[PDB]
RNA sequence: UGGCACCUCGAUGUCGGCUCAUCGCAUCCUGGGGCUGUAGUCGGUCCCAAGGGUUGGGCUGUUCGCCCAUUAAAGCGGUACGCGAGCUGGGUUCAGAACGUCGUGAGACAGUUCGGUCCCUAUCCGUCGCGGGCGCAGGAAAUUUGAGAGGAGCUGUCCUUAGUACGAGAGGACCGGGAUGGACGCACCGCUGGUGUACCAGUUGUUCUGCCAAGGGCAUCGCUGGGUAGCUAUGUGCGGACGGGAUAAGUGCUGAAAGCAUCUAAGCAUGAAGCCCCCCUCAAGAUGAGAUUUCCCAUUCCGCAAGGAAGUAAGAUCCCUGAAAGAUGAUCAGGUUGAUAGGUCUGAGGUGGAAGUGUGGCGACACAUGGAGCUGACAGAUACUAAUCGAUCGAGGACUUAACC
């Protein structure tokens, strides 16, 4: 199955897309252990479409991706980074492109940390 | 609902016996070994596989 | 008596030759090994070990591959005992095949039930609810707790706890179709477990 | 499934139009009647001029029902009405015509003169 | 479950023509009253049609003298002779459960043929 | 039911419903018998038997009772109304507000409408489930016997026997075979259904992606039509079969005391849904700690002495990937001589005919794609990503004694 995260149906939707979105432009995250097991099979399956390189594709995705800068004197939305950059970089690679490595504690609350990353 | 008569220190003491920890698994790192835990990247020398992360 | 075990596939349909039709299960067998033979003599009993379904070197000890050394063969995942056969016709090291029952023979089944975890009262013992309405604070919640003589709670009351996953027999099934090439069985009706299991398929004694 | 409290409307020239069940033939705490069954019922709307007449208790075989019957090859048959007949303790019924479609799970029991003075028989 | 696909092979039919949920057709079924065996007619509409092996099974709706009857059918059983096809359907839907409670003419669907 | 008055405590809350029940037999049904004023069919009455079973509504009254329709039957009683830190004060229990009959009067009994708002986070013993220690006298991995305990235990019609035995007649059998039901229990999702909040599709309002087309947010998951896995019944499969041993009330054989007789005092039989086995489940903490098969070897230091330390072997655990398991522990499948999870391909299933581009359209729309662009829990391949390196524990057969050897 799925993990609820202890959220409400439409807020995990938007906890997910805002974190996608964001592992796009900046390259590595780090958040608990959870959510990064949760995030890696939706980045994944976002990066195949944008290999696809279509027009239903590049729709498709952009019913999902979020709208934000993601290149500076470039006026790149993380869109076009994504259909331009990580697409050519993992040409050749058939899945897994991410790997998650973990760290220790938070002193706050206890939990569990963890780095995830494009590779 | 309410107790019936006070607890001596021997039931007390009796009942506590279960309530503690435990040391933790760790291990050191091949270069520069700080003693990290075990299937995590160390903070200061513990080298995950390469470069030391963090 | 005779039998054999093996794992549970699922379940289907059948047409019999009336063009009616019957739901069955799929029993995967494969060949059994005998291992080792009790005496009245030497262990007080009469019976044979059976041995099942071969698992890899890496994970089967030393005193488990000296076991099977006798009978020539590589370790085995599943091996339990079988009483009431007739002593000879049975060799150490020799082949049991899905030849050995009939088309039209009548079988018990026996197994493990699926785990249900911790469940209450009403599902566990099936009782019965109190009403919803008309000022009532009472809806699933197990009885009364006996008399006020005692001074104490009988021994055999229900409560709820951990449902499920117990050793469960069913009795007088029978066999629909015997596939030897792919050792196969096809018993009719439900079986306990959940699939990938290991089911005993033995001759019916009676009742 | 037929209950205690169950309206049922009669498909035949009796007199009844509408009629409701009193209790299930049969067993010691039966709950539910499912076709081709005996059941003691009561008149609640009447015609008029006819045999039978409101507030009369009679018995009756269940003809109809929105639940299904199940078959021996797999097969299933299912209508969208309630509907009885009535009888008098020989199986041989009250009313000259039966009207719409008959069940054949009442070929098993003894209701002859039933199925013979009725159409589609299915 | 590919064991049980060739378990049971051998006993799919090769014979039925291919109808969609929106659809009349006309079924060929054998009744074996008493000793003799005589083929009864069934005609009426397509319903449903959820199936997935050996075990598809579609449901066919009709109307005869005023009361509503339904009967299902397995696809592959050996008690039907043949299946006919009468007219095609134009519909929007996999599903036709609003036809129970609507009747006269707001029934009836649209023909598509060619 | 009274009489009488011993533990009245911050009280000796008394009766009906709900949820769960247990015991007696002085037997309502089912089993076995003796007498009849017992031709059969049906009865009456009296013994032996406590294993199982023993119902849905209307009437006002909470009670007692009267009725309707069934069934094999709708049994009497005890457990502080059996059960209020389990529900209903329902009616006991107040009272507080008001509405006839007796009071000079204050008021006292009316019969009726309204009210009580009522509380408790379980310490100990009891119950129901799940773990950690140590023991079983080398250390380990598996397979088991059964002292003992629990569960189950119910009944109706129809067809034969046979319209036969019996009986003027009407009527109508014992014993024995065969089908098919009701209530109850155990498993399961192939079929008929239910749900199925990260599946598919239509649509209202108002905002946002600079505009058109295409999309996101909010409005009970905005509303509506369908639905995969898993969980489920109202759905499907199966069960209470057949027999042994000793008996109860009974029926008896030979047989004396008592030349006869006599179920008995010697002795030997038959005889029940009771009893002990037969069927299913747990079971060596059964300190009486049981049995069989297979591995490891008898190292190194101190101590004359018993003994005490240190590395290990066979074997495990810590740690990590997970579910056929699960509150947490536990159980189970795997750790790079690997398919344990994710991804990528190829499928099964669900919804159903995408967008873009034509073409025909005044338009509102339709036709050419696809029976596929869309697809979360379901299969088969494939080391692309993650299960790295390491660390802790674990024996020299305790101890003799006799017989055997």
């Amino acid at each position: 199955s799925y993990r609820k995260l202890g959220r409400t149906s439409a807020q995990r939707k938007a906890m997910l897309r805002d974190l996608t979105t964001d592992l796009i432009i900046n390259e590595r995250i780090e958040t608990t252990e959870t959510r990064a097991k949760e995030l890696r099979s939706v980045v994944e399956k976002m990066i195949t479409l944008g290999k696809r390189g279509d027009l239903h594709a590049r729709r498709q995705a952009a019913a999902y991706i979020r709208n934000e800068v993601a290149n500076e004197e470039n006026n790149q939305d993380a869109l076009q980074k994504l259909f331009s950059d990580i697409a050519t970089r993992y040409e050749e690679r058939q899945g897994g492109y991410t790997r998650i490595m973990k760290l220790g504690p938070r002193r706050g609350d206890g939990a569990p940390m963890a780095i995830i990353e494009l590779v | 609902a309410v107790p019936f008569r006070r607890t001596s220190k021997m039931k007390k003491r009796l009942r506590r016996t279960h309530f503690k920890l435990n040391v933790p698994g760790m291990t050191e790192c091949p270069s520069c070994g700080e003693m990290k835990l075990s299937h995590r990247v160390c903070k200061a020398c513990g080298s995950y596989n390469g470069k030391d992360i963090n | 008596t005779k039998g054999i075990l093996g794992r549970k596939i699922g379940m289907t349909q059948v047409f019999a030759e009336n063009g009616d039709l019957i739901p069955v299960t799929v029993i995967e067998a494969a060949p059994n090994v005998v291992l080792q033979k009790k005496t009245a003599e030497n262990d007080g009993y009469e019976a044979i070990q059976l041995g099942f379904d071969d698992k890899r070197e890496k994970l089967s000890n030393k005193p488990e591959k000296g076991h099977v050394a006798k009978a020539e063969t590589a370790p085995k995942r599943f091996v339990k005992e079988l009483r009431g056969v007739e002593m000879d016709a049975y060799e150490v090291g020799q082949e049991v095949k899905v030849e050995i029952f009939s088309a039209g023979e009548i079988v018990d089944v026996t197994g493990v039930s699926k785990g249900k975890g911790f469940q209450g009262a009403i599902k566990r013992h099936g009782q019965s609810r109190g009403p919803m309405s008309h000022g009532s604070r009472y809806h699933r919640r197990p009885g009364s707790m006996g008399p006020v003589d005692p001074n104490r709670v009988f021994k055999g009351k229900l409560l709820p706890g951990r449902m499920g996953g117990e050793q469960i027999t069913v009795q007088n099934l029978e066999i629909v179709k015997v596939d030897a090439e792919r050792n196969l069985l096809l018993i009719k009706g439900n079986v306990p477990g959940a699939k990938k299991s290991l089911i005993t398929v033995k001759s019916a004694v009676k009742s | 499934m037929i209950q205690q409290e169950t309206r049922l409307k009669v498909a035949d020239n009796s007199g009844a139009r509408e009629v409701l069940t009193i209790k299930v033939l049969g067993g010691s705490g039966r709950k539910t009647a499912n076709i081709g069954d005996v059941i003691v019922c009561t008149v609640k709307q009447a015609t008029p001029g006819g045999v039978v007449k409101k507030g009369e208790v009679v018995k009756a075989v269940i003809v109809r029902t929105k639940s299904g019957a199940r078959r021996s090859d797999g097969s299933y048959i299912s209508f969208d009405e309630n509907a009885c007949v009535i009888i008098r303790d020989d199986k041989s019924p009250r009313g000259t015509r039966i009207f719409g479609p008959v069940a054949r799970e009442l070929r098993e029991n003894n209701f002859m003169k039933i199925v013979s003075l009725a159409p589609e028989v299915i | 479950q590919k064991l049980i696909e060739d378990i049971t092979k051998e006993q799919l039919r090769t014979d039925l023509p291919a109808f969609r949920p929106g659809d009349t057709l006309r079924v060929h079924v054998k009744v074996v009253e008493g000793n003799r065996e005589r083929i009864q007619i069934f005609e009426g509409v397509v319903i449903k049609r959820r199936g997935g092996g050996i075990s598809e099974t579609f449901t066919v709706r009709k109307i005869s003298y005023g009361v509503g009857v339904e009967r299902t059918f397995p696809v592959h059983t050996p008690k039907i002779a043949k299946i006919e096809v009468v007219r095609y359907g134009k519909v929007r839907r996999a599903k036709l459960y609003y036809l129970r409670e609507l009747r006269g003419k707001a029934a009836r669907i649209k023909e598509i043929r060619r």
